[PDB]
């Protein structure tokens, strides 16, 4: 017996429902999601760390010259210097005073402190929802992983529920995507060839072991001092550190909704936003018959605690006398009281209390109990606290 | 004589506590420090450690401390203590010491022994107390005297006293060791010792001075083996274990009182004036934060509470009925002006 | 509700080493005292080793050849083992105690000479 | 590695507002945030003590304060 | 002012009550299933209680 | 957390009116010890004001 | 410290280079402290390898 | 274990090289500087020199 039912996109609050059928008693649901995931495609472009300059010995030549060997080394500068007077400890390297000419060569490659600690760069698109969820049918409960999409029902003891897609498809993931540290932001880079220097992406690499470079860091060689033998150099700093001290604060500090990304696997976990379309492919076994359950009689309801707070911060007694005594699922059609509990066993005459959560000052409605309707009437007051740490528990009238 | 001031700690022993972090981590030490208190103005400590100071196994400064049992000694001058910058000990009594000390979070003390290094640090707020307006953090060189509230050097009895404690069960395994086929206790020389085993039934038998095998038993863990004492007490420790009935044999004085001395305060510069009609420029340069206390001697006094380490310049406008303004520990300056 | 997951049991000779590895499924260890406890099939459960802030301790049986290690940043336990004897042979759970007392499910240790 | 851990700081409930008082021992970082689509995320350093209020709605509000874990509250009626 | 202490009271595989001094703002509470130790092995052998 | 936390008649009455609120929370598993939260010592903090 | 010195004693000569490398302490968390503390909660860092693996 | 990474440096020598500073001026000491990194958190620093250990 098929039901559709749309549930808030909010993991942490139960929700509860009847499914009321004409010649057998309402069969309560009971819905607590734990844990929802938005995992989006991610692709690998490149990764980019520290860079560091590593520099070849001056090739030296005195009463001649020498010439450039290219090697094609990622941003490779080599020059020629000539008419110098080279030293070391010993003393003068050379006897020949001018036509000395020296070739320098240096070229740049990745840190290798930076195989654990890279920054990543992704590319994201087409996120999926993936939700954990514990059910309670018939007394029937169960733990349960389920991805929201049109297709991939759960199964289990007859029972189908097919999860309908989300009402919203946003993502607080944007396109483009670099992740350090374990701490992901939405900036924008330059792509695979195009790279600039003094801003991030200066230097790339294709993964941490492809060993293909592209460099650019507008390194020029200074003619070297008088008596001394080095390469001097300069070059715009790593962009990647000015980046690192510029840091923008991470998307887990400035993501919408307050939902909180975990890198394991990349994704969002609990976003509260839009709602879950669901159908229940309910088989008939379980339900159950009307003279199998319990038919009341003169039932009373009466507000004992009556305050329109965000908790169930109301409570009221029901004065029943009943036929016979058994549980059975309780409900209120209406969204102006959330009630605590869907079922509450039945005594022969006894009498049962309910907590509820409600928002309206006069609350007036009509309570549906497992045969019956009855009317509920009182006066709510305000709480006592300016801010409390949980979320609402109740639609808002207006 | 400090004999009689000296000897009440003839009754009591040192003892080895727990120490969140020794030079290892999580560990056991002698010289776990219960609390420092620290009340004065100038940087005096006063501190209670686990060991005791002064008694041989009389000499001034020695450390008397515990070892799994046996009591040692050593010189003072060989343990040190620092919390960011080394201390200066002044000198200790009993479970007491008075040392002086900078600023800082976390006290850590440490000594050294022929092979092991045992430190303890402890992570308790160390509070300088500045006195009077004149904010520095190193004691002056000299200035003018005021009265201040210091620790005293020395030991006396005053109408404050601290609670002594019977000494407990302390479990040993090394008492307790494996025969060929029963288990063995050798208690101290001069003691009685009680060891209880569960490897059979629940056993508590007492032997003094006496080996005595037990059978039942395989293996030396079904059995614990604790020591006894009656004297030398211990002081109200939460780290040890109650002893039996009621568990109180006296009280003891105190050492180290905050007693009503003489401290020297720098002294700020004195203020550049240029007074005007009804008003008043002052540039001032200060060698530190020193407080500026003005006010006017009307009926609403407009009081300015201000603190300034830095040269600066401020007009102020001073009526008929006159002026107040403190600068330092200078006097209050008084002006009162004339109709020009 | 707090679960205590038990691996590394397996089966190997005499002489051989092992490494058994309990995980919890919340940070427990900072406020109780684990134990590794063995059981052969019909006997009790009898401790093997027990660990907490204040060290550890190992049974009689197996001292100076099971030590036990605790990881409060991982919420892991580990005891390795080495030089097992035919003995040895039982199903090991790993056991959390503190206000509430909470028992691994066990894995089967076998060793053959 | 072990990191310092700053001073619990003292809060101050009103309606639609929330005092605080601050007394970092050394420069520590606050974030603030609102649940909302739309964050006003607040990132600073605080060096000195000091005294800051802010409004929270029924919608939600989050801050996390030096090496702490993250803190969540949510207004209501009164 | 300053805390006064008292050394905790430790029964093993036992049971403690609460004797009230009645000192100023006095505090007592008692906690079960401790397994408390000392430099020389577990201060105590039991388990439980 | 603040002034008249703590009342003694006279210097030497040698009895007081505490209201500190003195909170005993679990001590540490395997460690003896009796830890404890309360308010701070209010003239603390009516001497910084 | 902006420059690195280090020196040594022969028997009677001291070798002694300085050289002006930037040398900038990396503080961990939400905390910009300088020098390390004692305690705290523990959580994962990077730092340079003692062994020489 | 130490040994066998330890042995692969027996294949080189030490050397001189230039220091600019000097005990008094710029020399080419033994003990020269070929680079510094400082990458970690609590300071630690690895030094590349022109001597062995």
């Amino acid at each position: 017996y098929e039901h559709a039912t749309t549930m808030p996109s909010q993991a942490g609050i139960s929700y509860n429902t009847i499914v009321n059928r004409a010649g057998y008693a309402p069969l309560p649901i009971s819905i607590t999601p734990t844990k929802i995931k938005l995992i989006p495609t991610v692709n690998l472009e490149y990764v980019t760390c520290h860079y560091k300059t590593g520099m070849d010995s001056p090739a030296i030549k005195c009463c001649g010259s020498q010439e450039c060997t290219p090697t094609y080394r990622p941003d490779e500068q080599c020059k020629v210097f000539t008419g110098v007077y080279p030293f070391m400890w010993g003393g003068a390297y050379c006897f020949c005073d001018t036509e000395n000419t020296q070739v320098s060569k240096a070229y740049v490659m990745k840190s290798d402190d930076c195989l654990a600690d890279h920054a990543e760069a992704y590319k994201a698109h087409t996120a999926s929802v993936q939700a954990f969820l514990n059910i309670t049918v018939g007394e029937h409960s169960i733990v349960t992983t389920v991805y929201v999409n049109g297709e991939t029902p759960v199964n289990f003891n007859g029972v189908k529920i097919t999860a309908g897609p989300l009402s919203t498809a946003w993502t607080p993931f944007d396109r483009k995507i670099v992740q350090y540290a374990g701490e992901i932001y939405n900036y924008d880079f330059p792509e695979y060839g195009a790279g600039q220097p003094g801003a991030f992406g200066d230097i790339q690499s294709r993964t941490v072991s492809s060993s293909d470079l592209y460099a650019n860091t507008n390194l020029v060689l200074q003619r070297p001092k008088a008596g001394a033998i080095h390469v001097p150099y300069t070059q715009a700093p790593s962009g990647f550190e000015q980046w690192k001290k510029d840091k923008a604060p991470s998307l887990k500090f400035t993501a919408p909704f307050g939902c909180e990304i975990y890198t394991n696997p990349i994704r969002a976990e609990n976003c509260a936003v839009g709602s879950i379309p669901l159908a229940f492919d309910i088989p008939d076994a379980l339900f159950t018959r009307v003279s199998e359950t319990p038919t009341l009689s003169a039932a009373e309801c009466t507000l004992n605690e009556c305050v329109y707070s965000s908790d169930f911060g109301g409570i009221a007694t029901v004065k029943y006398s009943a036929s016979k005594s058994g549980k059975c699922a309780v409900h209120v059609p209406s969204g102006t009281a959330t009630l605590k509990e869907a079922a509450v066993e039945l005594t022969e005459q006894g009498s049962a209390t309910i907590h509820f959560s409600t928002a309206n000052i006069h609350p007036e409605f009509r309570l549906q109990i497992c045969t019956s309707y009855v009317t509920c009437k009182g006066d709510c007051h305000p709480p006592k606290d300016h801010i409390v740490t949980h979320p609402q528990y109740h639609a808002q009238t207006f | 004589s400090t004999e009689e001031l000296f000897n009440e700690y003839k009754l009591t022993r040192p003892y080895m506590a727990r120490c969140i972090r020794c030079a290892v981590g999580s560990c056991h030490s002698p010289i776990a420090i219960e609390a420092v208190k620290s009340d004065g103005h100038d940087g005096y400590v006063r501190l209670q450690t686990s060991s005791q100071y002064g008694l041989d196994s009389l000499k001034g400064r020695t450390m008397r401390y515990d070892m799994h049992g046996t009591i040692k000694e050593i010189p003072l001058h060989q343990v040190s203590l620092y919390t960011s910058r080394p201390c200066h000990i002044v000198d200790g009594h009993g479970y007491f010491l008075l040392a002086r000390c900078p600023a800082g979070d976390s006290i850590t003390m440490e000594f050294k022994k022929d092979s092991v290094r045992h430190s303890c640090s402890v992570p308790y707020e160390v509070k300088f107390n500045p006195v009077g307006r004149e904010l520095y953090t190193h004691p002056p060189e000299h200035g003018v005297e005021q009265a201040c509230q210091v620790y005293a050097h020395d030991a006396q009895n005053r109408g404050a006293y601290v609670e002594m404690h019977l000494p407990g069960s302390e479990v040993d395994s090394s008492l307790v060791s494996l025969s060929g086929s029963s288990v063995t206790v050798t208690p101290p020389d001069g003691t009685s010792a009680l060891v209880e085993c569960e490897c059979g039934g629940t056993k508590i038998s007492e032997t003094i001075n006496k080996t005595k095998q037990f059978s039942q038993c395989t293996k030396k863990e079904q059995c614990r083996a604790y020591r006894l004492q009656n004297d030398k007490w211990v002081y109200n420790s939460d780290k040890l274990p109650k002893a039996a009935g009621a568990t109180l044999k006296g009280k003891l004085h105190v050492p180290f009182l905050l007693a009503d001395g003489k401290c020297t305060v720098p002294l700020a510069p004195e203020p550049m004036i240029t007074f005007g009609f009804r008003s008043v420029s002052l540039k001032l340069h200060p060698k530190n934060p020193t407080y500026l206390i003005t006010r006017q001697l009307a009926d609403e006094p407009h009081y300015t509470h201000e603190l300034i380490s830095e040269p600066a310049v401020r007009n102020f406008t001073v009526t008929e009925k006159g002026w107040e303004f403190v600068w330092g520990n200078h006097p209050p300056k008084r002006f009162w002006a004339q109709e020009t | 509700d707090v679960q205590l997951q038990a691996s590394g049991g397996g089966s190997v000779q005499a002489g051989g080493s092992l490494r058994l590895s309990c995980v919890a499924s919340q940070n427990l260890f900072e406020y109780y005292t684990m134990g590794w406890y063995r059981q052969v099939p019909g006997s009790q459960r009898e401790r093997v080793a027990l660990i907490n802030n204040g060290g550890s301790n190992v049974a009689g049986s197996v001292e100076g050849r099971f030590t036990i290690s605790r990881d409060n940043a991982k919420n892991s336990i580990y005891l390795q083992m080495n030089n097992l004897k035919p003995e040895d042979s039982a199903v090991y759970y790993c056991r959390a105690f503190g206000p509430a007392d909470y028992w691994g499910q066990g894995t089967q240790v076998t060793v053959s000479s």
